[PDB]
C-alpha cells in the first residue's frame, strides 16, 4: 500500500529505500493511466525531491528523478506540485552528474516542466538550463539521449505568450545549425519543428533565424524522404515568407519554388493546403516574386486546386489568386486569364464561407478594374460562366461587406 | 497588399509532456 511505500522510502536501510522508491516509480510507469493524484496526496514529493540530493546513490537518484518526471507529465496542477516542491534547482544540479542515465532523466524531467507553459519555461531558463542542456550536443552522445535533449529544445522554443527571451533564442540557433545536418529522423523532425516555432513568433525572430544562416539548409528539406520532415519544413519556411519582401526573397533564393510541384500534387490534402498557403504569401509579394511564381509553372497547378481541391485548399488558392490580382502587373493578370482561372474562381462565389466570398468578389472586381480597355471582353467571360447570376444572388447575402461589394461590382 | 497567418489546427505538433515507460 501507499502508506508503506511513503514510510519506507525515508529509511536508513539502503535496500528498503531503493525498493520503495522503485515501487513508486513502477506505479507511475506501467499502465495507460497512473495514480498521480494519490501519489501527490500521499506526501511522497518531498521524499523524492530529497532523493535528488543523494550523489552517493545514483540508482536512487535515477529512480526518484523518473518518478518525478512522470508526476510532472500530468496536468498543470501536477506539474506545478513538482515545481513547488523545489525540484527544478535539483534537476539542474543533476545535469552535471557523472552518471549518464541520471543526467538524461534530469533532462527529461526538466523537459516536462518546461513544456507546461511560458512562465515555467522562463523560470527554468532563468536558472540556466540552456547552456548545460546544449553542452550535451556532441558527436559522442548516445542517440536516445540526443533525442531527449532536442525535445527539450522544442519545448524551450514553442510558447509564444511570451516567446523565449532573445538571448535564449541566440543560444539555441547555433545548436540547431549543428543538429539540422543529423541523419536521424526523430532528431531532424524535432530540430525543424523548433525552427517552425521560432519563425511563428514574429518578424524579429524570423530575422534571427535568417541571420543564423540555416534557411538554405532548411529549404531543401521540403523534398526529404520522410513526410514528417517535409511538413515541418513546410511550416517553417511558410512562416518565414509571412515576413517582409526582403525576408521572403531569402527563402525564394534557396530555390524554394522548385520543391512545390511535388507538394501541390501530394496525395495528402493537408500538404496541398499548406503549400498553396505558402504560394499565396509569395503572390502577396512584389512583382518580381509574382513573376517567380509564374515562371515556376505553378499557376496551372494552383488553378487546378482552385477547381477540384478540398475546401481548405480551395480557400487558400482563392487567396493566392486574389492576392495575385492586387499586386500584379497587367500582363501577369492577363496570364491568369489565359490559363482559364475565371470559371473555377467564380464557382467559389456560392460557398457558405463569407470570407472566401469577399476575397473572390474583391479579386473579380480588381481583375475587371485593371483591364481598362479590355473590360468588356473580361465581363463577357464572367457572364459566360454564370458569374453574373452568382453576383446577383450575392446581393441578398446577410453580410453587409458582401452585398455592398456585389452592388458596387454590378454598378461599375 | 498583405500576408496572412494560417487559420487551421496544426494537430501534428510534438508532445509537450512525455511520461517515460
Amino acid at each position: 500500500s501507499l502508506e508503506a511505500i511513503v514510510q519506507n522510502a525515508s529509511s536508513d536501510n539502503q535496500g528498503i529505500q531503493l525498493s520503495a522508491v522503485q515501487a513508486a516509480r513502477k506505479l507511475l510507469s506501467s499502465d495507460r493511466n497512473p495514480p498521480i493524484d494519490d501519489l501527490i496526496k500521499s506526501g511522497i514529493l518531498p521524499i523524492l525531491v530529497h532523493c535528488l540530493e543523494r550523489d552517493d546513490n545514483p540508482s536512487l537518484q535515477f529512480e526518484a528523478a523518473w518518478a518525478l518526471t512522470n508526476i510532472a507529465s500530468g496536468t498543470s496542477e501536477q506539474t506545478q506540485a513538482v515545481v513547488q516542491s523545489n525540484a527544478v534547482p535539483l534537476f539542474l544540479r543533476l545535469l552535471h552528474s557523472p552518471h549518464q542515465n541520471v543526467c538524461e532523466q534530469a533532462v527529461w524531467a526538466l523537459g516536462n516542466i518546461i513544456g507546461d507553459g511560458p512562465q515555467c519555461r522562463d523560470y527554468v531558463i532563468s536558472l540556466g538550463v540552456v547552456k548545460p542542456l546544449l553542452s550535451f550536443i556532441s558527436p559522442s552522445i548516445p542517440i536516445t539521449f540526443l533525442r531527449n535533449v532536442t525535445w527539450v529544445m522544442v519545448n524551450l522554443c514553442r510558447h509564444k505568450d511570451p516567446p523565449p527571451p532573445m538571448e535564449t533564442i541566440q543560444e539555441i540557433l547555433p545548436a540547431l545549425c549543428v543538429l539540422i545536418h543529423h541523419t536521424d529522423v526523430n532528431i531532424l523532425v524535432d530540430t525543424v519543428w523548433a525552427l517552425s516555432y521560432l519563425t511563428d513568433a514574429g518578424n524579429e525572430q524570423i530575422q534571427m533565424v535568417i541571420d543564423s544562416g540555416i534557411v538554405p539548409h532548411l529549404v531543401p528539406l521540403l523534398s526529404h524522404q520522410e513526410v514528417k520532415v517535409q511538413t515541418a519544413a513546410l511550416r517553417a519556411v511558410g512562416n518565414i515568407v509571412t515576413g517582409t519582401d526582403e525576408q521572403t526573397q531569402v527563402v525564394l533564393n534557396c530555390d524554394a519554388l522548385s520543391h512545390f510541384p511535388a507538394l501541390l500534387t501530394h496525395p495528402k490534402e493537408k500538404i496541398n493546403k499548406e503549400a498553396v498557403w505558402f504560394l499565396s504569401n509569395i503572390t502577396a509579394g512584389n512583382q518580381q516574386q509574382v513573376q517567380a511564381v509564374i515562371d515556376a509553372n505553378l499557376v496551372p497547378m494552383i488553378i487546378h486546386l482552385l477547381d477540384k481541391g478540398d475546401f481548405g485548399t480551395q480557400k487558400e488558392a482563392a487567396w493566392a489568386i486574389s492576392n495575385l490580382t492586387i499586386s500584379g502587373r497587367k500582363d501577369q493578370v492577363a496570364y491568369l486569364i489565359q490559363q482559364n482561372v475565371i470559371p473555377p474562381f467564380c464557382n467559389l462565389l456560392t460557398v457558405k464561407d463569407a470570407q472566401v466570398v469577399q476575397v473572390v468578389l474583391d479579386g473579380l472586381s480588381n481583375i475587371l478594374k485593371m483591364a481598362e480597355d479590355e473590360a468588356e471582353t473580361i465581363g463577357n467571360l464572367i457572364e459566360e460562366c454564370g458569374g453574373l447570376e452568382k453576383i446577383e444572388q450575392l446581393q441578398n447575402h446577410e453580410n453587409e461587406d458582401i452585398y455592398k461589394l456585389a452592388y458596387e461590382i454590378i454598378d461599375q | 497588399r498583405r500576408k496572412r497567418k494560417r487559420e487551421w489546427d496544426d494537430d501534428d505538433d510534438p508532445p509537450k509532456k512525455r511520461r517515460r515507460l
